[PDB]
């Protein structure tokens, strides 16, 4: 499948509902689509052709949806760039990622590299569309992970829809997700792509950091789900952790989120659902996760929880055999979601996205990471290969 | 260390029905729906193979 499919589905069934609040400024499905199928024409007529990379320099706002959304429609992969990157950095990722044009705005525009063509949003050709394809690239995130060396992480088509149409999220056509994490780091995933295919509506946050007293009243202006790093969601959660109710769910992952975090928020919050995310950017946002129900109370251990449906996760010995519960050993990932790679570094992409044993002709992904399960099949996190110098 | 980590292991690269290619370790069994194209040799010069030779991500 293809977001823009699973897009059109909801197009479809409820034009008139709402897609996108940006401020005062307010998108239907139907606008939506229609202000995409645009600039989707505008950019074909710029001369975009399937598979091209398209780099985009926006900040958050209806724009950068339509903007996202033009670029699939068009046939091409979209390179998220930070409009507060530095230049070396933003012309790295435009030359690594072979994109030769750039969508930015007025405001932007001056951060676009010299050579790239500059295509200003807020700038007559006739909507037009070649249409997304499953095997297609969506997009290329660029990712350091631990080493210090950006790589471009290249995701299918395919894999962006497995993780936004997944049933576990369970969003529904009345909620409002809040989108504040940058475009660049694939939670926007699910803070712009899990509810557009689910009928829901996407809420653009005011410009700077989402603080507890912004997602309160976010919250008070319908806001129904809300991700946070795990860094924001531990400070929240151990200084105001009321500040959480009302929603329907949060969602927290990245670094490591203890569990006191969890149950300060559960104490306060007795009915939001609380859901812990782990996967690398080369598993599409994440392929574990741990949902707390409301009433229920955390243990003494976070898991990073039970594949996602549709994946697996193995934990094998130096012989890669599978382990027992309760012994440490290297997490793989595996079934729906992975990359096809790492754009230009094939040996790269060799040595970390490998055979899997245990499924005819697929790879499963080494993340780097240990963990060990559960009696019952959950995991436990157990910190980086790389940095075991620090457990003592 | 990890078995694909190791400078001093034995590898194999192996291709897939969609054209991917995998680092492998020559000590353990060939996963089903894989074929052995280059190997026994070093790790890195599995890593030249594969540059080489896998040229397009996409799969076939
Ligand atoms: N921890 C590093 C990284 O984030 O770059 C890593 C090593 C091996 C691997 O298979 C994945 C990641
Ligand atoms: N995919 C990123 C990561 O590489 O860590 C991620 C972000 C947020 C989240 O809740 C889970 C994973």
């Amino acid at each position: 499948s293809t977001v823009p499919e699973l897009l059109a589905r909801q197009v479809t069934r409820a034009p008139d509902a709402v897609a996108v609040v940006d401020r005062d400024r307010v998108l239907t499905y139907r606008e939506l689509d229609e202000l995409a199928g645009r600039l989707s024409g505008r950019l074909i007529g710029r001369g975009v052709r399937r598979g091209d990379r398209v780099a985009v320099l926006l900040d958050r706002s209806a724009d950068l949806v339509v903007t996202l959304l033009a670029i699939w429609k068009a046939g091409a992969a979209y390179v998220p760039v930070d409009a507060g990157y530095p230049a070396p950095r933003v012309a790295f990722m435009v030359a690594d990622s072979g994109a030769s044009r750039m969508v930015c705005s007025a405001a932007t525009r001056d951060g676009v590299p010299e050579g790239i063509e500059a295509i200003v949003v807020t700038d007559a050709f006739e909507a037009s569309a070649a249409g997304a394809r499953p095997g297609d690239l969506a997009y290329v995130m660029y990712t350091s992970g631990s080493t210090g060396i950006p790589k471009g992480v290249a995701v299918p088509h395919r894999s962006v829809a497995e993780l936004a149409g997944n049933p576990g999220w369970a969003v529904e056509p009345g909620d409002a997700v809040l989108m504040h994490a940058p475009y660049a780091f694939d939670a926007s995933l699910f803070e712009i792509w899990v509810p557009l295919v689910s009928g829901g509506r996407v809420v653009i946050a005011e410009p700077g950091p989402v603080d507890a007293r912004r997602l309160r009243e976010a919250i008070s202006s319908g806001v129904t789900r809300a991700h946070l790093t795990a860094g924001s969601f531990r400070a929240v959660a151990e200084e105001s952790p009321e500040s959480f109710a009302g929603l329907r769910e949060v969602l927290t992952g990245g670094d490591v989120v203890p569990a006191h975090a969890v149950a300060r928020v559960r104490s306060a919050c007795p009915r939001v659902r609380i859901r812990h995310l782990y996967g690398p950017t080369e598993t599409t946002l994440c392929a574990t996760w741990h949902l707390l129900e409301p009433g229920d109370e955390i243990g003494p251990v976070l898991p990073i929880g039970r594949p996602l449906p549709g994946r697996r996760a193995q934990v094998l010995d130096a012989s890669l055999r599978a382990v027992a519960p309760g012994v440490i050993g290297d997490l793989y990932l595996s079934g729906a979601g992975l990359a096809d790679g790492y754009l230009r570094r094939a040996g790269l992409t060799a040595e970390r996205f490998v055979a899997d044993p245990s499924a005819p002709g697929a790879r499963m992904y080494r993340t780097g990471d240990l963990a060990q399960w559960t009696a019952d099949g959950a995991l436990l996190f157990a910190g980086r290969a790389d940095d075991q110098g620090s457990h003592h | 260390t990890n078995p694909f980590d190791n400078e001093d292991g034995s590898f194999l690269v192996l291709v897939n029905g969609e054209g991917q290619h995998s680092l492998w370790p020559a000590f353990a069994e060939v996963p089903d729906g894989w074929t052995g194209v280059h190997g026994p040799a070093s790790r890195q010069d599995c890593l030249g193979y594969v540059e080489q030779n896998w040229t397009d991500l996409r799969p076939k």
